[PDB]
């Protein structure tokens, strides 16, 4: 729980920026949606730089 | 008689320089047919990769 935390905050870090990051309530199921939806950022992310480089070599 | 002997061997000598070169020049093997696809990916095929 403590290194699906990490991968949160440095996520929520890296998407607000120079933003200091709002409380929010730390419960089990909200850990565990943002979780979700990290993984799933960061997999897009990867595909899109891909396909943006791609296009631009095309 | 001399002058004309060394005439005639120095155009033979330049077109046979040429045509080395040019030998040399199509048997490079990126010209040579379809060398069936090779079956790793080239470091160069960007897209492949991606």
């Amino acid at each position: 729980m403590d290194e699906k935390s990490t991968k949160i905050i440095m996520w929520l870090k890296k998407m607000f920026g120079d933003k200091p990051l709002p409380p929010y309530e730390v419960n089990t199921r909200t850990m565990e949606i943002l979780y979700q939806l990290a993984e799933w950022n960061e997999a897009r992310d990867k595909d899109l730089s891909l396909v943006t480089e791609d296009l631009k070599l095309k | 008689v001399y002058r004309e002997l060394g005439s005639i061997v120095q155009e033979l000598k330049e077109s046979g320089d040429k045509l080395e070169e040019r030998l040399t020049m199509l048997s490079d093997v990126n010209l040579l047919s379809a060398s069936k696809p090779r079956s790793n990916i080239d470091s160069k095929d960007l897209t492949s990769h991606r």
